[PDB]
RNA sequence: GCUUUUGGUCGGUGGAGUGAUUUGUUUGGUUGAUUCCGUCAACGGACGAGAUCCAAGCUGCCCAGUAGAAUUCAGAAUUGCCCAUAGGAUAGGCAUUCGUCGAAUUCUUCUCUGCGGGAUUCCUUGU
RNA sequence: AGUGAGAACAAGAAAAACGAGUCGAACCUACUUGAUCAAAAGAGUGGGGAAACCCCGGAAUCACAUAGACUCACUUGGGACCGAGGAUUGCAAUUAUUGGUCGCGCAACGAGGAAUGUCUCGUAGGCGCAGCUCAUCAAACUGUGCCGAUUACGUCCC
């Protein structure tokens, strides 16, 4: 087989899943013999600023958090039958990747 | 583990009057049913209210309570 | 003709240790390839054979115990490995023995320390911003 | 009657007990409780602590709702409130697979006497069947029952009971429901069939040992007992019938509708009956309690 | 196959008991293998007389920046007090040190509670300023001096459990009771 | 090569942040609301929420033709890559952007600030919403500088549950005497297919059902 | 020093709260003068009852509250 | 930022007073909490508190040639007679060890993680 | 001065430019080399868009029956001060940017007056490590792990 590995990243953790298992309930329906979707590790990003603009004040913080939500999954299908398993309009912010292993 | 939020106390009186006939004195079968009639979001209530409930059906099997409205 | 193997683990803080016990002709417990009287300091190469010697030498008589234990330093990997030795021999007795023979082995590991069996919960608690560690606040002056 | 022993290994209320169905089975009685673990029992032969636990059948997370037996096998079922099953091997002690479908808690689970088909009954409302090469083979619709299902039993064509009030028989073969029984008016707590499987005795909330038969579809006599039904188990031999309840624990007779044997304790702690079990033959009664331990009774 | 521990492999538990009853519940005598065990001991307000009194040693030692969180130190700093502790005794060391908590801090004391009245010692602050107070002046001994601190520590838990006044707690657990004497 | 999947949120954050930017001083006089911007191969859609769609499009789309070319030129996009939509708020008074805008022009057409205020006020809260908070600080009387609040219905502030309920939007005013910024906080009522509200209740209501 | 066992707590006294206001009994040993006698004493410490605690002179009462 | 790590503020309509203003918002127990129970010229509401949200601890399903594990054949290494210069304390069917940059063929115990279980003063016996 | 065991959070390269609409180089890094001879370098060669390479992340406290030196001294404690080579960052190092080498160490300092700050459990304290400022520079701050206690579980005295 080709081993197409699709990357699905997004920001929102609930429009990952509604795209993944979207996409994984596409992919049965010609029983592509996919390997599982993984949930590769959520990459939080800190940006912990000042809250003030002035210099005064007790000296306090504010944290900021952004969270990566990563998916992979590998489908055995023709680079032509993994374009019909992708093609579906998706929601805002789920960037899709397709690449090809070996 | 402190006291219970007339929020717990005004929704636990509620689960009493529509459904006195399904609940017990235990607590893990009528927190079984408070999931299925009372649509809240939390657990944490849901967990308290299921407490409250408990000791109001104590407080049943000795005499009335106020504010029950059994009917 | 058979394969008698049973895989635990312990955590101390961040130490997890994966005990694989098995049947063998000859006990040998090694941790981390060490094999046990070889654990540098001999306070916690007493701490490690606590988890045999509570319960007895006879238990652990033909069962090799590998313990692979990674993260969380020196002291932490000796609870997380003699925790991950005394659930191995208990789980090594869930299957492949009677519970009559088992839960009075389980009782001597609970009556002489707890955390032979279930768990340190403790973790660090956060720095937060204002302070040196999780409570020591900076210094006020005053003048 | 007879008290023996008081055979206690659980922490945690034991919600279900059960029998094995032959001779020479070298275990008394497969205990189950709120604990989240199962325990096989065997005799003591020291006795001087009625019986010593063979296997603690370990594996499940949440509460453990009921057992099951095999009838010419040695493997067990267990259902629990963590929506999976397990089938065990009293032999051994080990589970071999865990079959996850429900969404909701397992209230009951029983094996068919053909010996090769699973049914399970939960608070999803569903009644749905496997084979014991763990594929979902079917599953109960068309008709299905408004509210949670509450036991369910084979009768040597399984029998529901439930929440919805009601109680629905159909076959297990091809799926289709025979009749939609209803009696109660308030929850059906238990529901278990006589050896014959002419007739079958349904519990509950209502107070009442309200009666029934599989055959026509007919309520026979039924008993009060002035208090909430946990579980009414048969006799195989010598017809009577034992009630676990709220009140008490008490044996019943079918033509005499009387208390043959009302089963008390010390007599300072009445520690409740929610899950009772008679052995293979019918001599001795097994019976769960909460506060913990498992009181078993001898014939007169 | 249980074989009732000693404490380093070498000082048997078997036969302590306390000349104070007063202190018999807050001197625990329970075995162990080592003195370190890592259990939580602060949660509960009493909790801490379950602890081992051998390990209640290792805890006073480490004390002052250069010794916080160096308890496989103090359990190594203490095997050789003990083995010292025999040496000067002839006896069984732990039965020494139980002898000298027992001895180590005073019976009364004087505050102010309304002029400085003399007040009675709880049999719990009895146990903790006695171990307090031998790792003091034990300290101290061997600050700037060419004795090691395993024989500062075993002459202080020597001289207090035979009762002498050469033990700095001693002079110290003297000097209290006389002016709660007088505080009276 | 390519950016990290870490390095490429930034700059799709950074992109929105500077398009909410530009539209937000262009349409506030078209009552802009919001945008969405959909990126896939051929084309990369952006989606402009307003209550005058006659006049963020031209006259035959001549206003949105030079907002295009803007985001065009800027972000260098190619011909055909990019393309513009106009959607309308349904309600309009449960959005508090657009509020807040329109209370900023009755504040510069010398309007009286109080008659102003209850005047958004009066339309959000007969448009559905459950509460409204319209908040006036700067030199309204005087020399010296005021604040006043004006208020009605419920107002969650205290929750992090607040970010879904709650609407709201801040502009500045400025005066020929000085500088005034009005803010417009907006609960938002219902909508469960989230067209303008949550779809869940609040936290704290357990709302116990009747049974059959 | 006489050995008495603490049966009540009185209170947290003092003005900083680190006294105690027990009353011990004194535990003689059943023929003496001074059998079975309950004193009320000022305690020093962490005190829970039935802990014994050594006393000097057992002539002395502290003034209750 | 700070008044303020505090439990506090506000209407409506009724009562009271010429009035500023009161009452509700309380003397009693209770809680970290105007948190609750009871009383009550008040009755009904709104906010804050609690709830919601994040993180950590135990756990389910899903999961892995971006995480790991066991095995079985092959390949290699040690292999016993050995008691340190002065040499203590301390487990023991098939001995053991692994860039050996081996082949295979079964697995999820640990790992990752989207939603979900679990804790409620729940049970017990003095206040 | 040796030697052993052994963490978690994390970061990581580029433009409508200059080069070969696609690809390179800027960033971090292992590994070799330099090495028939000091560090610090300087060079090759790989890899990595970061759970995929760094990485079996070989942190430092600690540990050690290391049969190692010192032995109570302002001393092999302390390392302030400054002298002389040298090499990297930069367009530029003087009012030493920083590292490294050998000197200096005869600079106080032997545990600190009146006063004063923070803290109740994986905490205080100790220990390092990342990120952030950053071409070059952390005695900082934001985070993270490691070792791990004393005391109280009280009161209104201030
Ligand atoms: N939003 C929480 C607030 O807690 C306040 O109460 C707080 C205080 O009573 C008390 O806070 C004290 C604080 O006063 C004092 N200045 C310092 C002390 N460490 C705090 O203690 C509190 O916080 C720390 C957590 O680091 C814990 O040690 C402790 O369990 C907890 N009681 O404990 C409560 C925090 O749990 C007020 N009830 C209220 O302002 C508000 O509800
Ligand atoms: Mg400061
Ligand atoms: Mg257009
Ligand atoms: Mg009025
Ligand atoms: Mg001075």
């Amino acid at each position: 087989g080709q081993t197409v590995r699709l990357t699905i990243t997004s920001r929102n953790a609930k429009a990952v899943e509604s795209v993944t298992s979207q996409l994984l309930m596409r992919a049965r329906d010609e029983k592509v013999t996919i390997h599982g979707p993984v949930r590769l590790p959520t990459r939080t990003l800190k940006i912990t600023t000042r809250k003030t603009p002035c210099g005064n004040g007790t000296n306090t913080w504010d944290t900021f958090e952004l969270k990566i939500y990563k998916r992979i999954i590998d489908l055995h299908a023709p680079t032509e039958q993994v374009k019909k398993i992708t093609s579906f309009t998706m929601e805002s912010g789920v960037d899709v990747s397709i690449t090809i292993l070996d | 583990g402190k006291i219970r939020t007339k929020t717990v106390k005004r929704a636990s009186r509620q689960v009493v009057e529509k459904y006195y006939s399904k609940l017990n004195f235990d607590f893990y079968q009528n927190k079984r049913v408070i999931m299925d009639v009372t649509i809240a979001e939390s657990k944490k209530l849901k967990n308290k209210i299921a407490g409250y409930t408990t000791h109001i059906m104590k407080r049943l099997a000795r005499g009335p309570v106020r504010g029950i409205s059994l009917k | 003709y058979a394969l008698k193997q049973v895989q635990t683990f312990g955590k101390k803080k961040t130490a997890i240790a994966v005990a694989t016990v098995t049947k063998a002709a000859q006990c040998n417990i090694k941790v981390n390839g060490v094999p046990l009287q070889q654990i540098l300091p001999d306070t916690l190469r007493a701490k490690i054979m606590e988890a045999i010697t509570v319960v007895g030498s006879k238990y652990y008589s033909r069962l090799r115990i590998d313990v692979a234990v990674h993260g969380g330093g020196q002291v932490s990997q000796a609870y997380a490995a003699r925790q991950a030795i005394a659930k191995g021999l208990i789980a090594f007795f869930q299957k492949y023995h009677n519970e009559v023979e088992k839960a009075a082995l389980k009782d001597k590991f609970l009556a002489y320390d707890k955390f032979l069996l279930i768990a340190d919960p403790r973790r660090c608690e956060p720095k937060k911003w204002g302070r040196h560690s999780a409570r020591t606040r900076f210094t006020k002056s005053y003048r | 009657m007879n008290y023996e022993g008081h055979l206690r290994g659980h922490r945690g209320w034991v919600t279900s007990l059960a029998c094995p169905e032959q001779a020479e089975s070298y275990i008394k009685v497969v205990s189950t409780s709120r604990d989240g673990t199962a325990i096989a029992w065997k005799a003591n032969a020291d006795r001087h602590d009625y019986g010593l636990p063979s296997h603690r059948l370990e594996g499940h997370t949440g509460f453990v709702s009921c057992v099951s037996l095999a009838h010419a096998t040695d493997y067990a079922l267990t259902a629990s409130w963590d929506r999976s099953i397990r089938m065990w091997d009293l032999r051994n002690g080990q589970s071999q697979r865990k079959f996850l479908k429900h969404t909701k808690d397992v209230l009951a689970v029983a094996f068919s006497p053909d010996d090769r088909l699973i049914v399970s009954a939960g608070r999803d409302n569903v009644v749905r069947v496997w084979n014991v090469a763990g594929d979902c083979m079917h599953e109960f619709l068309r008709d299905g029952h408004k509210d949670w299902v509450s036991s369910i039993c084979f009768s040597p064509i399984v029998v529901s009971g439930s929440w919805d009030n009601t109680i629905k028989v159909w076959n297990v073969n091809g799926g289709k429901c025979e009749r939609t029984l209803k009696g109660h008016s308030n929850y059906v707590s238990t529901v278990t069939v006589s050896p014959d499987g002419s007739l079958c005795a349904s519990g509950g909330k209502d107070g009442v040992a309200l009666l029934w038969d599989l055959s026509t579809g007919e309520q026979l006599f039924k008993i009060n007992v002035e208090s909430p039904i946990n579980q009414i188990a048969f006799s195989p031999n010598r017809f009577w019938m034992c009630v676990a309840t709220e009140k008490s624990l008490s044996v019943y007779d079918l033509e005499s509708k009387t208390v043959i044997a009302e089963l008390t304790p010390d007599g300072a702690k009445p520690s409740e009956c929610i899950s009772i079990a008679w052995s293979a033959d019918g001599n001795t009664l097994y019976s769960g309690h909460k506060d913990n331990l498992i009181r078993v009774w001898s014939i007169s | 196959s249980s074989k009732t521990p000693k404490l380093f492999n070498k000082w048997s538990f078997e036969g302590l008991e306390t000349s104070e009853l007063a202190l018999r519940d807050h001197i625990s005598t329970t075995a162990a293998y080592v003195p370190h065990t890592s259990g939580r001991w602060q949660k509960r307000r009493f909790h801490k007389a379950r602890m081992p009194i051998v390990e209640r040693l290792a805890n006073g030692l480490m004390f002052k920046g250069r010794g916080n969180g160096r308890k496989l130190q103090a359990a190594r700093l203490l095997k050789h007090t003990l083995e010292i502790i025999h040496l000067l005794t002839d006896e069984n060391p732990l039965q020494v040190v139980v002898d000298a908590v027992s001895k180590g801090a005073p019976r009364e004391d004087s505050t102010r509670v309304g002029r400085r009245q003399a007040v009675d010692v709880s049999p719990m602050r009895r146990v903790n300023e006695a171990i307090y107070q031998m790792c003091k002046g034990a300290r101290e001994a061997a600050f700037r001096n060419l004795k090691s601190m395993p024989e500062c520590l075993a002459d202080e838990i020597v001289n207090a459990s035979k009762g002498s006044s050469n033990s700095y707690a001693i002079k110290k657990k003297d000097e209290v009771e006389r002016v709660a004497k007088a505080n009276r | 090569g390519p950016l990290s999947k870490k390095r490429m949120i930034i700059r799709d954050g950074v992109f929105y942040a500077e398009l909410f930017e530009f539209l937000k001083r262009e349409l506030a006089e078209e009552g802009f609301s919001g945008v969405s911007y959909h990126v896939t191969t051929l084309r990369t859609e952006i989606v402009i929420k307003a209550t005058k769609t006659r006049e963020v499009l031209g006259v035959n789309g001549r206003r949105i033709r030079e907002l295009t070319a803007c985001i065009q030129q800027r972000f260098n996009y190619k011909e055909g890559k990019l393309q513009l939509y106009v959607e309308r708020v349904e309600v309009r008074g449960l959005s508090a952007m657009a509020q807040v805008e329109s209370l900023r022009f009755k504040l510069l057409s010398n309007l009286q600030v109080r008659r102003a205020a209850m005047g958004i006020i009066r339309y959000v809260m007969e448009s559905g919403a459950k509460g409204c908070e319209v908040t006036v600080g700067g030199k309204i009387k005087g020399q010296r500088a005021k604040s006043m609040t004006f208020r009605d219905g419920y107002m969650i502030k205290s929750g992090t549950a607040h970010k879904s309920f709650v609407d709201s939007a801040c502009r500045h005013c400025y005066m020929r005497a000085g500088c005034i910024g009005v803010k417009v906080k907006i609960m938002l009522p219902g909508d469960s297919t989230g067209r303008n509200g949550p779809s869940e209740p609040l936290p704290d209501v357990i709302t116990v059902i009747e049974p059959k | 020093a006489q050995v008495g066992l603490i049966i009540k707590v009185l209170g947290r006294t003092g003005s900083r709260g680190n006294v105690t206001q027990v009353r011990v009994r004194l535990m003689a040993e059943a023929g003496s003068p001074d059998y079975n006698r309950t004193i009320v004493r000022n305690v020093k410490g962490p005190c829970k009852e039935n802990d014994m605690l050594s006393l000097m002179e057992t002539e002395r009462e502290a003034r209750r509250l």
